[PDB]
């Protein structure tokens, strides 16, 4: 519902079920951003990069990958996270620091880069807006159902989507 | 892993927004616990473009609170394996931060969590739970109250077991709903805080045993 939001979703073989598992949520318009994150000693590289992206309180989107958390995947894992984050920004004609990355799923498992590579090469701006439903499904792992919520305030709309029901007691800052 | 992202066309002051986002985040997503296992990857973001013009930061903070909170209960109802949502409401703490510390200890107690699952009014476990906060030496068991739904099981007024027998039965009734409420007063100062979680089912064990997640 809110203006200038578009949603990209697709299967990338994070699990082998052909389920949408790769989301890009972006804004056709510059967005001020507010965000908090885990403070884990095994913070994944997706997190480090986000903390960096939001440092200027200025960000236009997030690419989220579900069914692989990309954590404790050493230098390579850090390299794929740079790679996925940069290539999403780039496919969308956006500056790097204006795009964040978030990844959920198993620990200690390398991305299916071969597969993500090929999808990226097709990635482009979804026409029309909204689709937060697709995004709420596409991020979901041990969740039995999607989680969406929408509110009107003073002529503007605010939507939210969430996920997680295990490995869950956030302590974010 | 918790992931949640919020998107609005509201124009807001960037400063007031971060500040606003933090206060809602601490009351909601920072107030929920399924297994205590704070992931490696949590991420909560809000995107705000000005596309619809200037909203009252106040109206917005309310709106967001209402939103994150719906998603939070939604998280706890869906807790891996869960049959029941546990809402632990703490008041009378020395400060808010103790309230939540006491809240969290309660909802994170396996013994509490299983008692709520089995519908066994084993409130004494909620006593053990509070007791666990052994560094808070101003928690006085003489002054502390406990309730499940609208029934106070502690402290014992009078003598014997008949007060506890009836009303433990009343607790067993309230437990049968899909949402259990634990109320706890400390009688110290005005610290208040509600935390959320869920019963610990056997589904929880099967899921996290038989699958790799
Ligand atoms: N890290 C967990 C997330 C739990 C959930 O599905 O909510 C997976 O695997």
């Amino acid at each position: 519902t809110p203006r200038g939001f578009v949603v990209h979703t697709a299967p990338v073989g994070l699990a082998d079920d052909g389920r949408d598992d790769f989301t890009v949520l972006a804004s056709t318009a510059p967005a001020t951003v507010s965000a908090v994150f885990t403070r884990s000693r095994f913070a994944g590289p997706s997190v480090v990069l986000c903390r960096e992206a939001v440092a200027d309180g200025q960000a236009r989107g997030v690419v989220v990958l579900a069914r692989n958390a990309n954590v404790a995947t050493g230098l390579e894992g850090e390299e794929n996270a740079r790679e996925v984050r940069e290539a999403v920004a780039r496919a969308l004609g956006l500056p790097e620091g204006e795009m964040l990355i978030a990844s959920t799923g198993v620990i200690g498992r390398q991305y299916p880069m071969e597969s993500i590579r090929e999808h990226l090469k097709t990635l482009e701006w979804p026409a029309g807006e909204g689709g937060f439903d697709r995004a709420a499904r596409a991020i979901m792992t041990t969740d039995t159902r999607p989680k969406e919520v929408r509110v009107s305030v003073g002529g503007a709309t605010l939507v939210g989507i969430a996920k997680g029901v295990g490995m869950l007691e956030p302590d974010m800052a | 892993t918790l992931l949640t992202f919020f998107a609005t066309d509201a124009r807001l002051d960037p400063a007031e927004q971060d500040r606003l986002f933090r206060r809602v985040m601490d009351r909601t997503f920072n107030a929920v616990s399924i297994d205590t296992d704070t992931s490696t990857s949590d991420t909560a973001v809000l995107f705000a473009n000005g596309l619809a013009g200037e909203v009252d930061a106040g109206e917005f903070e309310e709106a967001l609170h209402t939103a994150a909170l719906a998603l939070v209960k939604d998280i706890a109802s869906d807790g891996e394996g869960a049959a029941k949502l546990i809402e632990v409401q703490v008041t009378g703490a020395r400060d808010d931060a103790q309230a939540k510390r006491v809240g969290k200890t309660v909802v994170n107690s396996p013994l509490v969590k299983t008692a709520v699952h089995g519908c066994d009014p084993n409130w004494g476990r909620v006593a053990m739970a509070i007791g666990k906060c052994s560094d808070d030496t101003d928690i006085d068991q003489e002054r502390v109250t406990i309730r499940f739904g609208e029934v106070e099981v502690y402290p014992p007024k009078a003598r014997g077991d008949q007060a506890d027998d009836a009303l433990r039965a009343a607790v067993a009734e309230h437990l049968r709903g899909d949402e259990v409420v634990i109320g706890i007063d400390l009688a110290i100062a005005d610290g208040a805080f509600t935390v959320y979680g869920c019963d610990l089912t056997e589904g929880y064990v099967r899921l996290n045993s038989e699958y790799t997640t």
